[PDB]
């Protein structure tokens, strides 16, 4: 092992970070995934389309926690996100080690920031090839962060990365409420994914997990369908 | 705990005489109470104009002896010529002053010529301080031999007496006398003496029987 | 052990002794006790001979090297800092050594003082050794800033002879330097008994 | 860019080293001449301009008391070696009570030279070569001696040399009045004239430098009243 | 093209340029001569100069006393392996009390010198070694080439216009192990006259050898104390 | 270019074309061929000479790199002895971590193990040498491991490495090695190795010759002389 | 090492006319407890260099196998040649300097016999480092009981043949067995001759305890 | 606590004692202090409790692995040796002692020593611990050659015993285990089953 | 590595730095940032441009971030890089108010940062920071004081400036209407506004489009307060009264 020192990122002519714009295009490219808050709380929705059943759907997860209060999802490269949520889990360790207080969402975010940008400005790497949709809850409140490869960060009320990723926004955009419940929440979010899944969805194929005062949860198959049920 | 460091005996005499240097040596290596071997000598010849004579602790002295051998082979490999009797003093003080922290526990007597075919005898300490001088006896029985040296070789302290300068047989018969009174008195040297003589015809060895006890 | 230096008026004055013991025995009596940094340095060595030798030494190797890179002769004050941080950076590590470095510089004559302890100290009179408490006697009661060449000779030999007489670890011989503006002369190196026979009558 | 810093030529030597051969042939004209009373190096300044001082313009510099080097090319690179090898001098002083011989300081020069690299040693090393060339002065135990000092580390012993702008036609010359046996005097006066012949613009006290290493003195740098003396029958 | 910028790069017929480059050099370099009889090793080279004012730079370096080198090449690297093997010499000799021997010297030496051939970034040392040993197995020839593959020989010639000298050696190789001392360098002397072309001549002044022997520790000798050795040789065939 | 500069990328399809040429270059080397038998395991090796100068056993492609384990190369000769190196100071730290000698199944797994390593990245190129290991243990038997520089290493009832490997193979093929007694194998390696050497090609050549075995008390050596003169002598007739 | 845990007692050692003997006993003493009674402190360097060794055993396990290894590198080069005695002896002596000097000594002090080239070599290194050769060598508390009748009778005898030394061997051992409160009644001798290295497996020494009656 | 270990015609039997004190004060009465390094390979510990528990560990760990890579199973000496070099390695500040028995298909029953210290040798019959000293000469009465898997079993029984009632250090339960061919086969001497001797009441 | 490296760290063979040029150049297009001083204060106009109704904007400021007790800070472009500069400068704030006792001088953070930065364009191979930085504070020895700094590494001091799009036309509004010595915190607001304006007319000022930030110094105080929204509506009504007014009066 040497290392390159010489970082792959750099600025073209017009200052663009056209490879930060092929990691992005490669998001897009990626499965679909969405996020969306309400006033008490904060759901992301994904779909995890396999190849045919041979794969056992049920053994593997997408949505991921970072602690009892932070929740994540991804849209992007599945070897990215491992690395990347194995290390969010070990900054919010570390930050509850030294502080003795459950890791704010916002702090974590800017710590998973900070480790893109140190990956994008870095030499040897290349940039990560996943959007991350960041649900947590402390102070008796919700957020959801949408995080870029790019390293950069915002507070979104309501997100939708991958492929369709325009529409999805504008689509939550007319179908968000400001004062929603979870239940409304969880009703917008199953409504985006199906009109933007593409083949049917099932209770395997969608994967939700719930942020609020309770801490963060990962709905079962069960409560799954029954909210498609529910929603129709 | 451990000692790292012990006194193996032995005695080293030098006398630089108008065109040669002579340095003897008793061959008795001591260990607290017993003697190990009857042949050991002290002096260890670095080139045809150059001796080293090292008393002490037995391993500080072959590992700065092999040092000397070393640096002696760098030198002549770097200069294309071989070290002067002022060269190796020099670098033998650098050597031992290296070891400042870890003090070398031995006593070093150069003998040997310079350009000018003169004789020359550097006396050391475990630190590294040398000088110039005549003649000089270190080891065991230094306090037993130096002032003998003072009043013959330097005719010290002495009234209506001339200064011949020594020749070799003078120095030699000195020598033997001076160390055959040594083995007397002191328990660390005697039964055998390793004698080098330094000239501009080579290095001669003497060995000559002591006091067997 | 003694050596001691004073400036006045025309330069300043070295004497030491030439007497080096191991112990409560007499190692050697012809220790050359004044190092000759330069043609125009001189350094002492008290206490620790191999270290002072040894830093005496690395100190000529250090002024030699900042003569040629700054095309000057290096300052005496120059000089005793870098031997004082050299030795400083060693401290508490066992080593004894104590010297006082005299020259003439663009600042005229200057003596400095360093020790193993690194206190790096100016001034007109100096002496460290075994017997550097009796020298002190002697030339604080006979030292004058105007004093001729002889007479700096003179008191020199004579503190040195009373250092040498009164205590035991000084002896042998006197060697005497004297630094004015080209440089250093060796003044002269005197056996105590001679000193003595020649002070009694 | 491409092409590293340990890249050969086809025909099998580095084009690195060529180009820096080049640089020495760029570099200002300077000249040795060893004899039997001694040793002396001379130096054309080049100046660009009245107002650059001459003082600060002086392509020979002290090693020793027994050392003068007189230098060719990249003169700021070439302070640097200079430091090297008189702290290098001074070393071998203080671990042997003896003046380093100039042989010896060439090959620890030659050591330092032809060491650089991007990934090969300590990231604090050199990444080029040396382009300066080195002509040591010097008095030493095997009498005067006088080294030229290639950056290619090839060190040689050379009883004259000529280098820089002028190296070569100018050492034939030299070469051609050149004897086995000349004096100290017939040494530098004849290093003056070719030196004087050679000189792209015309030369005076303040477009030259002189220096000489002698048997019994020290290495001695000819001031501007000497210059001229010497100067003045040539 | 890209297979001869760089050293970790694989030549689609299966070689490495910058290895090629320093082979071509090391013939480059100048002429030496190398043998050995039954009980001594002489090795025989010519030193170039810049210029007839240059003093014909040694080519014959004392590594130890009982082994000796002669470079062809890159000065600098050849002078860095000297300074290494006879580190490991000095080493061998601190530690056992004993020669190195020759064989090991030569073997240590390809394995520092195979390194370079696999780093990143790193050049092989452009220089060949003649080798010239005594130890307790007789004495022994080694040349080193910068392909850091070393080869035993009896008799090895390095440099340009080697052929000629090659050929000599081929040619007498049956006798020289049982020829003496003065013999044996004879010829080698003549080995390396062949070498060079007819108008040139083996002048004392630019020739020097290295010489190891049963009881003779590895002398280097010079203009003045090769002529004796230049006495009687006739004139370039 | 692109897909052949260095080991650390793949082709277009995802070959490794320095690896290929790695190949080539231990293939047009001379040849190099290992027979395991019942009891022992021979190894037979083409020296070119590239003049009657060098010394017989001058650049042997056999290393002795255990006490009880040979090593037969071809390709680059200095990289094949780093490689021999490497394989001992392996060797050297199993005994001293576990106090017997090593296991060639063990020794030829790291040694090939860190060939691959080599071959990862661009800081570092593939090897130019192949290399057949054969040992032999009373417990195990006689064992043979070839090594690819790729890093790939199987057990070869017998194998051949160099120009003529698979002329070798073919002929020897007849050979039922894996029951067959080591010293009439010595002389039928010795046939093989004169008819897969090419004389036109190589007027000029040497053999070195040696095995492993329950005859050699579980050390590695070199064939005795007289054995070798009487092996040479059956390969001449053999010839024909 | 700071403090030796098990310790085997002192090693003698004699040279004769083409070869050397070496004895030590086979008992390893955690202090004043025998817990070890067969154990070997005897290693065998090669056909040529043999090992005797006192003081800890760990060490001497260590310092054996590091031997052994290196004899295996040296006997994988196959260069023909052979680390004669004296080369042994010089290696131990580095090692030993080098072990102390970072002030975590081998509490084992090394006899070293050795036949090479017609001459029979018998050298003497320790803990501490000392290294020197002698016609007699003893090791521990054999440098004061056997060390002394050694060199009384080498001194009577300069040269003494392989019987005599080995008759000399044994009664040393007895009488260290005798007068030492680490030996044992059964001991392990050697021999290293030109043909080679011979280890004459266990054996005993005749006691006489006559004078046990003469108390009254 | 007290360990013990003989080696029968074919394999092996191992006994430790199941005390462990923090000074006069037991730690653990039930202690176990014979760990199965492998199926066929036990380790007895005593001495520093965390220092045998790391060596241990260390070494069940660099075991597996190597057994992993040779895809066979180890063997004994090469267990011992492995001690040897950790124990020597680490003799400053690991303060431990080891005995290494087991059985492998190539040497069979086979056991080894490592004290304090870092040696490794080859014992019939191993003891170790600080009850160790008391029995040396019952061992050497009681122990011959030749012996069978049952009687070593009671040998051995009855020399911890003995150790274990005399030794102030050692106490509580003893634990036995036979490994062989067969297999590893533990129980426990308690209370009426330890083999209690006469007591020279007056 | 030598064909593949991209030696961003290197000069180029006109003397120009195209790394740092481009930097400039995507700073130029990346949001508005404007600083102006007064007589008893310091603004600060900086612009956002991602306005998706999606936004929770619960954030104080989004390119205003403040370094220490008495400085705050404009960013301009990479908002990734922008969150490390920040934090970067507040620890080397804190670092000098650990060390001396004594509010960190904007000059001597101000060098700091520009020394880093320009390290960091010399060597390690890598892409420099993209961002120009605003700064602005109060201090012992100048007190009210702003900054411009470059991702080239080089900072001026300036009574007012702008970065942004229209930088030129923006600086020649300051030029024209910046009454020196004689800038109150009103009319200064007013200027800050009719740059905000006019700096970016596509897109005509909007309350939400911009963040308003001012520093004081009251009591021997520095108060650093962010102009809510309600305020920024009440600038833009503001600005729409002048204009008619002075349409009017035109």
């Amino acid at each position: 092992e040497r290392g390159y020192s010489f970082s792959l990122t750099t600025f073209s002519p017009s200052g663009k970070l056209v490879q930060i714009e092929y990691a992005l295009a490669a998001v897009a490219g990626g499965a679909p995934s969405v996020g969306i808050k309400a006033a008490n709380g904060v759901v992301l929705a994904t779909e995890k389309k396999q190849k045919s059943i041979l794969y056992d759907e049920r053994s593997v997860h997408k949505v991921e926690p970072i602690t009892k209060h932070i929740g994540l999802v991804y849209s992007g490269m599945g070897p990215d996100y491992r690395v990347l949520v194995h290390r969010a889990r070990k900054l919010a360790q570390q930050y509850y080690l030294v502080y003795q207080e459950p890791i704010p969402t916002a702090q974590l975010v800017q710590r998973v920031a900070s480790v893109m940008q140190e990956y994008t400005q870095s030499g040897g790497v290349r940039p990560f090839g996943v959007s991350l949709l960041i649900c947590g809850w402390n102070e008796g409140r919700p957020y959801l962060f949408q995080s870029d490869p790019s390293g950069a960060y915002f507070a979104w009320k309501a997100t939708a990365m991958g492929k369709n990723y325009v529409n999805g926004k504008t689509f939550l955009e007319k179908r968000y409420n400001e004062d929603l419940e979870l239940e409304d929440a969880i009703h917008t979010a199953i409504l985006t994914l199906k009109e933007s899944f593409e083949g049917q969805m099932t209770e395997d194929n969608i994967e939700v997990g719930i942020c609020n005062e309770a801490g963060f949860r990962r709905l079962t198959p069960t409560e799954v369908k029954d909210y498609l049920a529910a929603i129709a | 705990r451990f000692s790292p460091y012990v006194f193996n005996g032995g005695t080293i005499l030098a006398i630089a005489g108008e065109d040669f240097a002579i340095v003897a040596s008793d061959t008795r290596l001591s260990e607290g109470f017993s003697i190990h071997t009857r042949d050991s000598p002290k002096c260890y010849k670095l080139t045809d104009k150059t001796v080293i004579g090292c008393s002490g602790f037995h391993g500080d002295c072959l590992t700065l002896t092999k040092i000397i051998e070393a640096r002696l082979k760098m030198y002549k490999h770097s200069n294309n010529k071989a070290m002067t009797t002022g060269a190796i003093a020099a670098m033998l003080s650098t050597i031992l002053y290296s070891r400042r922290f870890f003090p070398y526990y031995v006593y070093n007597i150069i003998g040997g010529l310079d350009e000018e075919g003169k004789g020359a005898v550097y006396s050391f300490d475990p630190v590294g301080s040398y000088q110039r001088d005549s003649f000089k006896a270190g080891g065991s029985a230094s306090a037993m031999l130096q002032p003998l040296l003072d009043n013959q070789v330097g005719f010290k302290n002495m009234q209506n007496v001339e200064h011949v300068p020594l020749s070799l047989d003078r120095a030699m018969r000195l020598v033997k006398d001076v160390f055959i009174s040594a083995a007397e008195r002191d328990v660390y040297t005697g039964d055998a003496l390793r004698i080098c003589i330094v000239t501009k015809e080579g290095i001669r060895e003497e060995t000559v029987s002591l006091r067997k006890d | 052990t003694t050596t001691l230096a004073f400036k006045f008026r025309h330069g300043v004055i070295v004497a030491a002794d030439s007497r080096a013991t191991a112990g409560a025995y007499i190692a050697s009596q012809t220790v050359k006790k004044v190092i000759e940094i330069n043609p125009y340095l001189l350094g002492t060595m008290a206490g620790g001979a191999a270290d002072c030798s040894f830093w005496e030494r690395l100190l000529a190797r250090q002024c030699r090297i900042y003569e040629l890179r700054n095309k000057e002769r290096i300052s005496v004050a120059a000089a005793s800092k870098l031997l004082a941080n050299m030795v400083y950076q060693y401290k508490g590590m066992g080593l004894s050594m104590g010297t006082m470095i005299c020259g003439w510089d663009k600042r005229g004559p200057g003596l400095y003082y360093v020790d193993s302890e690194g206190n790096r100290i100016s001034g007109a009179t100096f002496s460290v050794g075994s017997g550097s408490v009796y020298a002190y006697g002697v030339m604080d009661r006979g030292y004058s800033y105007d004093l001729e060449v002889e007479q700096a000779y003179d008191l020199a030999r004579r503190a040195i002879y009373q250092a040498t007489y009164r205590d035991a670890y000084s002896g042998g011989a006197v060697n005497l330097y004297h630094v004015r503006e080209d440089g250093w002369i060796r003044v002269s190196s005197d056996n105590v008994a001679d000193l003595h026979e020649k002070y009694s009558g | 860019y491409d092409r590293g810093v340990n890249t050969f030529s086809p025909e099998g030597r580095l084009f690195q080293v060529e180009y820096a051969i080049e640089a020495i042939k760029l570099g200002s004209t300077a000249i040795g001449i060893q004899t039997s009373e001694g040793v002396c190096l001379a130096v054309e300044k080049r100046i660009t301009s009245p107002l650059m001082e001459p003082s600060s313009i002086e392509k020979i510099v002290e090693i020793d008391a027994h050392i003068g080097c007189a230098m060719s090319g990249l003169i700021a690179d070439a302070k640097t070696l200079i430091d090297k090898a008189r702290v290098e001098t001074q070393n071998h002083w203080f671990t042997y009570n003896e003046t380093m011989t100039v042989e010896s300081v060439t090959q620890a020069v030659s050591n330092l030279a032809l060491q650089f690299g991007e990934e090969d040693a300590d990231p604090g090393a050199m990444s080029r070569p040396f382009g300066v060339a080195l002509l040591f002065g010097g008095v030493d135990e095997k009498g005067p001696q006088l080294f030229h000092m290639d950056p290619s580390g090839t060190f040689v012993q050379c009883d004259a040399r000529a280098i820089g702008s002028a190296s070569e036609g100018a050492q034939s010359s030299l070469q051609e009045v050149y004897h086995k046996s000349m004096t100290l005097k017939e040494a530098i006066k004849s290093s003056l004239i070719i030196l004087k012949q050679v000189m792209e613009e015309k030369l005076n006290a303040t477009n030259i430098e002189l220096a000489t290493v002698q048997p019994g003195q020290n290495f001695h740098m000819f001031t501007k009243e000497e210059l001229e003396e010497v100067i003045k029958d040539i | 093209n890209q297979y001869d910028n760089d050293v970790t790069v694989w030549s689609p017929q299966g070689r490495i340029h910058q290895i090629e480059y320093a082979m071509e050099a090391v013939k480059q370099g100048s002429a030496t001569v190398g043998l050995k009889s039954k009980t001594h090793a002489v090795l025989v080279a010519l030193k170039r100069a810049q210029s007839e004012l240059a003093a014909h730079q040694k080519k014959i370096l004392h590594v130890d006393n009982h082994i000796g080198i002669s470079i062809a090449g890159l000065t600098a690297d050849a002078r860095l392996l000297c300074n290494f093997m006879r580190q490991e010499c000095l080493d061998s000799r601190f530690v056992f009390d004993r020669p190195l021997p020759v064989s090991r010297l030569v073997s240590l030496i390809g394995s520092k010198t195979q390194i370079p051939t696999q780093r990143y970034g790193r050049r092989p040392y452009g220089v060949g070694l003649l080798i010239a040993g005594y130890d307790d197995m007789g004495p022994h020839i080694f040349q080193t080439c910068p392909s850091a593959n070393y080869f035993d020989c009896r008799a090895m010639s390095i440099g340009a216009r080697s052929q000629s000298a090659r050929t000599y050696l081929e040619r007498h190789m049956s006798e020289f192990m049982e020829c003496n001392l003065n013999e044996l360098v004879k010829h080698g002397l003549r080995a390396l006259r062949e070498t060079l072309p007819a108008e040139q001549d083996l002048t004392t002044k630019n020739v020097s050898i290295g010489i190891v022997g049963k009881d003779l520790e590895f002398t280097i000798y010079d203009d003045d104390d090769v002529s004796p050795f230049l006495e009687g040789l006739e004139e370039r065939p | 270019t692109g897909y052949d500069l260095s080991a650390s990328t793949f082709s277009p399809d995802g070959r490794v074309f320095q690896v290929e040429y790695a190949m080539k270059a231990v293939e047009n080397s001379s040849t190099a061929i290992g027979i395991r038998c019942k009891d022992g395991v021979v190894f037979g090796v083409e020296k070119l000479v590239l003049s009657k100068l060098y010394e017989e056993g001058s650049n042997k492609r056999l290393f002795n790199v255990d006490r009880h384990v040979g090593m037969a190369v071809a390709g680059l000769l200095a990289d094949a002895r780093s490689l021999a190196d490497i394989a001992r100071e392996e060797a050297s730290n199993f005994r001293s971590n576990f106090g017997y000698n090593i296991p060639l199944k063990h020794l030829a797994d790291r040694v090939a193990m860190y060939v691959h390593a080599y071959t990862l990245y661009s800081a570092v190129r593939p090897f130019g040498c192949s290399f057949m290991l054969g040992s032999y243990s009373v417990n195990d038997g006689a064992q043979l491991y070839m090594i690819d520089p790729s890093g790939v290493s199987y057990g070869y009832w017998g194998c051949a490495i160099g120009k003529a490997r698979q002329a070798a193979k073919t002929e020897i093929e007849k050979l039922q090695m894996k029951e067959m007694t080591c010293r009439d194998i010595v002389k039928e390696v010795a046939k093989i190795i004169y008819i897969v050497h090419d004389e036109v090609k190589d007027k000029a050549f040497e053999l070195e010759l040696s095995w492993v075995g329950e005859l050699t008390n579980g050390r590695h050596e070199i064939v005795p002389k007289d054995i070798r003169e009487e092996a040479e002598k059956y390969a001449k007739e053999s010839l024909k | 090492t700071q403090n030796p845990m098990v310790t085997g007692t002192s090693v003698l050692g004699v040279k004769f006319e083409g070869g050397v003997v070496i004895a030590a006993d086979m008992l390893g003493s955690y202090g004043s407890l025998a817990r070890f009674r067969n154990i070997s402190r005897i290693m065998r360097v090669n056909n040529s260099t043999m090992l005797g060794a006192s003081g800890d055993y760990a060490d001497f396990q260590y310092l054996k196998q590091v031997l052994g290894q290196m004899v295996i590198d040296e006997e994988l080069l196959g260069d023909g040649h052979s680390y004669s005695p004296r080369a042994i002896h010089s290696w131990l002596t580095r090692a030993m300097y080098s072990r102390r000097s970072k002030m975590n000594p081998l509490w084992n002090t090394m006899v070293i016999g050795g036949y090479a080239d017609g001459e029979s070599f018998l050298g003497y290194v320790d803990m501490l480092g000392v290294a020197y050769e002698a016609p007699s060598l003893a090791t521990g508390y054999g440098a004061y009981l056997a060390q002394p009748l050694l060199r009384e009778v080498l001194e009577k005898q300069p040269v003494l043949s392989q019987t005599e030394a080995r008759d000399l061997v044994e009664r040393c051992m007895r009488v260290l067995y005798y007068r030492d409160a680490r030996s044992y009644n059964r001991f392990q001798i050697a021999t290293v001759t030109e043909k080679g290295v011979e280890i004459e497996g266990p054996l005993s020494t005749e006691t006489n305890w006559d004078i046990a009656h003469m108390i009254s | 606590t007290t360990i013990m270990a003989v080696q029968f015609d074919g394999g092996v039997v191992l006994g430790a004692d199941s005390r462990t004190t923090t000074g006069s004060y037991i730690a653990n009465r039930v202690t176990d202090k014979l760990t199965p390094i492998h199926d066929r390979i036990f380790c007895c510990r005593s001495g520093s409790a965390a220092d045998t528990q790391a060596v241990a560990d260390a070494v069940t760990y660099q075991l597996g692995f190597h057994s992993i890579e040779l895809n066979e199973p180890p063997l004994v000496h090469t267990a011992a040796s492995l001690f040897k070099e950790m124990c020597y390695r680490y003799r400053e500040d690991l303060m431990a002692g080891i005995i290494i028995a087991g059985w492998d298909p190539q040497e069979g029953g086979q056991v080894y020593s490592v004290p304090m210290g870092g040696m490794m040798v080859r014992q019939s019959f191993a003891i170790g611990g600080s009850g160790s000293s008391y029995i040396y000469g019952y061992v050497d009465a009681t122990y011959r050659e030749g012996m069978t898997k049952e009687e070593c079993l009671q040998f051995t029984a009855n020399a911890l015993a003995l150790a274990m009632e005399r030794d102030g250090s050692s106490g509580g339960v003893i634990r036995l285990a036979a490994i062989a061919e067969s297999g590893v086969e533990r129980q426990v001497l308690l209370g009426d089953q330890i083999p209690k001797f006469a007591v020279a009441t007056l | 590595s030598r064909r593949y490296d991209s030696r961003t760290t290197i000069f180029s063979p006109e003397g120009r730095l195209y790394q740092v040029e481009y930097a400039m150049e995507a700073i130029g297009h990346a949001g508005t940032c404007l600083g102006i001083l007064a007589n008893d204060g310091v603004l600060l106009a900086a612009e956002r441009r991602n306005i998706h109704k999606l936004l929770d904007e619960v954030f104080f400021s989004e390119k205003i971030y403040k370094l220490n007790e008495d400085m705050a800070c404009s960013v301009a472009g990479i908002t990734s890089d922008a969150n490390v500069l920040t934090n970067e400068l507040r620890l080397i704030a804190q670092r000098y108010l650990l060390q001396y006792q004594e509010p960190i001088p904007c000059e001597q953070l101000v060098t700091a940062l520009c020394d880093i930065k320009q390290a960091y364009t010399q060597f390690g191979g890598k892409r420099p920071f993209g961002v120009s930085l605003l700064y602005i504070g109060w201090d012992k020895h100048y007190g009210f004081q702003l900054y411009q700094s470059d991702p080239s590494g080089n900072y001026g001091g300036w009574k007012a400036t702008c970065i942004g799009n229209n930088s030129a036309a923006a600086v020649s509004m300051l030029k024209q209407d910046y009454k020196e010595g004689e800038m109150t915190l009103k009319s200064a607001l007013a200027l800050a506004i009719k740059v905000l304006n006019k700096t970016m007319d596509v897109s005509k000022l909007s309350a939400e489009k911009v963040e308003i930030a001012t520093l004081t110094r009251e009591n021997g105080k520095t108060v650093i307060r962010v102009l809510k929204q309600k305020e920024v509506e009440q600038l833009i009504k503001k600005h729409e009264e002048e204009e008619a007014k002075a349409e009017r009066e035109k």
